[PDB]
């Protein structure tokens, strides 16, 4: 009854460097709905994100999108997750 | 449209 | 190649990040009611267009979806009696909505979960409810015996509902309707003794999508592993699949991809 998140991060585009870009992370099959989404640029939060309201799936498990504008050059991208199934905050990586 | 008035559970 | 209007409404009782109600068209969200702003709010541009015959359509939805609010507070209450719980944290959802396919058949859904488990939900064809449980019963016994209320639903499910995705689908066909081309990339990744091959495929709309590795023009499933089909805020959608190639071998693996905005398939090797 209780569910951990399935986690992603992506860029919109590839990046590029001075090219910008939209870095997401987003949650899906997970419960209860509270969760918290953190995006990084090199540990520390994003300023100027966004996040999608709080829908479900046919099997009643939550989805949320977090998201922010950025510029790459070849500094460090990451989504920090904590949810009450995750003991530990879980930070996801973004490689390429 | 959203539906109308609920009953009590 | 059906459509779809699909309303998804979460309660939780103690607080967290704190009402949440959305309505989608084929996976596109229209609408949502910002338990913050206690308004039914517009999310796309064409929704709009709703208010020429409709002026009323703003607070008429509002209205009820604050009735919906508070019902759903009550029913958090009730359902801690019909389970004897002292009082955790506690979630209720209900979602229904309706199908239109291709053929102008129909379907139509409206259904309850209590704590992420089925609760309830109205059996269209028999108007009557499926009880999860021995405490959902209860509930199956007051809304069993509401001959009228029970129609209005039918009614709502089989011809409100269907007319208003009709009404839409008109209104947001431009980008509802739309095409987005799949960004196809492959990608290679340790050189120290095998490698995996990735395949990133993004900016694709709508979401259905058929991604294979092939190994000599064949579809190949062995040591392939696959990403979420996760959502872009631009509407479009992102995944990956890759797989582990050999040594010396690279050049028999190819990713295959189909999707309405490729006219041919695309097969895209490293």
């Amino acid at each position: 009854t209780q569910k951990a998140p399935s986690v992603q991060v992506y860029f919109r585009h590839p990046a590029e460097k001075g090219k910008e870009n939209t870095f997401h992370c987003y949650a899906e099959s997970f419960h209860p709905p509270k969760i918290n989404i953190t995006l990084l640029k090199n540990g520390i939060p994003m300023e100027n994100v966004q996040q999608s309201d709080l829908s479900f799936k046919k099997d009643w498990t939550f989805e949320r999108l977090v998201y922010a504008k950025v510029i790459p050059d070849g500094a460090e991208f990451a989504c920090k997750v904590e949810h009450i199934t995750l003991p530990q905050p879980m930070i996801y990586k973004l490689d390429q | 449209h959203v539906y109308g008035p609920l009953k009590p559970i | 190649s059906s459509h779809s209007m699909r309303y998804f409404v979460t309660s939780v009782s103690e607080p967290g990040q704190p009402f949440s109600y959305v309505g989608y068209v084929d996976d596109q969200e229209f609408v949502s009611y910002n338990a913050s702003t206690r308004r039914y709010l517009p999310k796309v541009p064409w929704i709009s267009k709703v208010e020429k015959n409709d002026p009323d359509y703003w607070e008429r939805n509002t209205l009820y979806a604050q009735g919906h609010e508070r019902s759903f507070r009550d029913h958090l209450a009730t359902l801690a009696e019909y389970y004897n719980q002292s009082g955790g944290l506690h979630t209720f959802q209900w979602m229904y909505g309706c199908e239109l396919r291709n053929d102008w058949s129909k379907g139509g859904y409206y259904q309850y979960a209590y704590d992420g488990r089925d609760y309830i939900s109205l059996d269209k064809d028999t108007l009557t409810w499926m009880a999860a449980d021995v405490p959902a019963q209860n509930t199956k016994r007051k809304w069993d015996a509401d001959f009228r209320d029970n129609e209005y639903k039918k009614t709502y499910l089989e011809e409100t509902c269907i007319e208003w995705l009709q009404r839409y689908l008109n209104y947001g066909k431009e980008t509802l309707l739309r095409t987005e081309v799949p960004e196809v990339k492959v990608t290679r990744k340790e050189d120290y003794g095998m490698e995996t091959l990735i395949c990133r495929v993004g900016g694709f709309y709508p979401k259905d999508i058929d991604i294979d590795w092939t190994r000599d023009g064949e579809v190949w499933l062995q040591d392939v592993f696959h990403g979420l089909v996760s959502p872009n805020s631009d509407g479009t959608y992102y995944t990956w699949r890759s797989v582990k190639v050999d040594p010396k071998e690279r050049e028999r693996y190819k990713c295959h991809v189909e999707h309405d905005g490729l006219p041919n398939p695309v097969d895209v090797a490293w």
